[PDB]
């Protein structure tokens, strides 16, 4: 069990810890989060409570350095920041500890939603998506655009994930347009899984990174690449019978965290009602198809 | 984006443009089998591909063989128009390629973009006007090479005859809206119109009769009162 230490928490903030979240008080006592469990990627998130504009937040495992949060009044953040000093670390966080200023990561025991949301993704391909690599831990806010955004401005403060456009010349074999057009097949199966990702693990890390910047941040171009993922898989014709059962699992348990009351903000009508009714996997996707229609049948 | 009234105009500047046509490339007759069923029977299509400015036709002739043994036809014609018009494109000298090709029906947007992906600086476009290009196939002699076809054709024609030594390519253009909006309309009666007088002939290299200046204006005026009456019978108004 791990721990992120606050040296102080001098404004008013809604802290969010995966999927869940705390207010603290401007100047209020608060020294961090202990009992984080280690195996996953976990994620800290900030939105300020007098700009509720800019949500923002830190990818991090513990197994990779002793991390803290530290605020920054020039640059007006949270900062996460890496303490490479093991006994300085220790013992601010037994003292903290001690003190009972740390919130516990309350996680119940039957609860593997965490895991089913991040069972895909890895330290190593977010620093890939996410490039600053004097840092262990990856800084994701509201406002960061997509490689693919940028190109229809920054690149430093870019989201690397990977280009999927199905009217590109990676989408179409020339002399098969119609065949790659209406099937994907060769796209997700020659192009990008064999090609670019590897093997479906790394496919559905990224996804699942994606779905995850979208629904904690609000980042738009983290949506779209969710979206394109799910729509080249429901869209090819021929998909390994583990990577579509893999997917159902995967989007059940997204589509159950989303917050009923942004799945008008957060859900694509077309491709959802393209994926579960007209596409080739339209079948293929049980657990998503009935969570889908009990929760959003208004979408649908 | 899309092409409309507000920029008809454009149609007759000095950059390279195609319409392209896709309605007569599948054409079927419906019919009763022995045991009562019903089942179609394709045959000779057409790519109705013209540049608007200059007149130049090109009237790609799709045989019934391009659809033996394919399935779900009406889908694949759009994507075989692509295929053709992009073979076209292709063909053409680079000074000759268009700027802009204007599809007569959203559908065909997909299949073109998709078949045009080696040519970025090309504008697939959709258009607002609803052109009557349907009507090619009343032109007798567009008609005539359609189905006497025995192989895939591409033939080379100006829809505008000479008309361009004597009028602009908007008016000229107007002509063949009006033309084809009345054979659309009632093919009996605008046929009877083009006709009705015998010392009036189709040069042998020409698609329309040799009518004087005067006479295109009798014969415009006609084509209108036809238009106007089938609307007045369409709608009882």
């Amino acid at each position: 069990m791990n721990t992120v230490p606050f040296t102080s928490a001098p404004i008013e903030v809604t802290i969010g810890i995966d999927q869940y979240s705390f207010n603290v008080k401007e100047n209020q006592p608060f020294h961090g989060i202990k009992d984080i469990p280690i195996g996953h990627v976990h994620v800290i998130h900030f939105q300020h409570a007098d700009n509720s504009s800019m949500r923002y937040g830190y990818w991090f495992d513990c197994r990779m350095g002793n991390f803290y949060i530290q605020y920054d009044p020039k640059d007006g953040l949270y900062k996460m920041m890496e303490e490479r000093d093991g006994a300085k670390f220790e013992n601010i966080v037994h003292n903290f500890k001690e003190r009972q200023m740390m919130v516990s990561y309350p996680k119940i025991d039957e609860d593997d939603t965490w895991y089913n949301l991040t069972e895909f993704v890895q330290m190593d391909k977010i620093r890939k998506i996410v490039r600053k690599d004097e840092n262990q831990f990856s800084y994701v806010d509201s406002s960061m655009t997509t490689v693919q955004e940028n190109e229809l401005s920054d690149p430093a403060h870019s989201l690397n994930y990977t280009v999927i456009n199905f009217k590109s010349r990676e989408a179409i074999r020339p002399g098969h347009e119609m065949e790659d057009f209406l099937d994907k097949s060769y796209y997700l199966n020659t192009v990008m899984l064999q090609g670019i990702f590897k093997n479906s693990s790394n496919y559905f890390g990224e996804l699942q990174f994606a779905f995850l910047n979208a629904m904690f941040f609000g980042n738009y171009g983290s949506s779209l690449q969710w979206h394109a993922m799910i729509e080249l898989i429901c869209s090819s014709a021929t998909v390994p019978k583990h990577m579509l059962d893999k997917l159902d699992e995967i989007l059940y348990y997204q589509i159950k965290t989303l917050p009923e009351q942004y799945s008008d903000i957060l859900l694509n009508e077309r491709v959802w009602n393209i994926c579960l009714y007209s596409s080739f996997q339209k079948n293929s996707l049980h657990n998503t198809e009935k969570i889908m229609e009990n929760k959003y049948p208004e979408l649908l | 984006g899309a092409m409309n009234s507000s920029n008809y105009a454009e149609l007759f500047n000095n950059d390279i443009k195609l319409f392209v046509d896709d309605t007569n490339v599948y054409r079927v007759t419906v019919h009763k089998t022995f045991e009562g069923n019903v089942a179609t029977k394709a045959i000779n299509g057409c790519i109705f591909t013209l540049n608007p400015k200059t007149g130049h036709l090109f009237l790609k002739i799709i045989h019934t063989s391009v659809w033996a043994g394919q399935k779900r036809l009406s889908q694949l014609a759009k994507w075989k128009t692509a295929e053709e018009v992009s073979a076209l494109v292709r063909s053409l000298p680079k000074e000759e390629q268009p700027k802009q090709i204007i599809v007569t029906r959203k559908a065909m947007l997909d299949p073109l973009e998709v078949h045009m992906l080696d040519f970025p600086n090309i504008a697939i476009r959709p258009t607002e006007l609803r052109l009557p290009f349907s009507a090619a196939m009343s032109i007798d002699k567009l008609s005539d090479v359609v189905m006497k076809a025995t192989e895939p054709q591409m033939v080379l024609f100006n829809i505008y005859d000479d008309w361009l030594d004597r009028i602009s390519s908007y008016t000229a253009f107007s002509r063949l809206t009006l033309l084809l909006r009345a054979l659309k309309t009632n093919e009996e009666s605008a046929k009877m119109i083009l006709l009705s007088d015998p010392t009036i002939t189709i040069k042998s290299y020409h698609l329309w009769p040799s009518f004087t200046d005067e006479q295109w204006i009798t014969i415009e005026s006609q084509m209108r009162d036809l238009i106007l009456t089938e609307y007045g019978r369409k709608y009882n108004v």
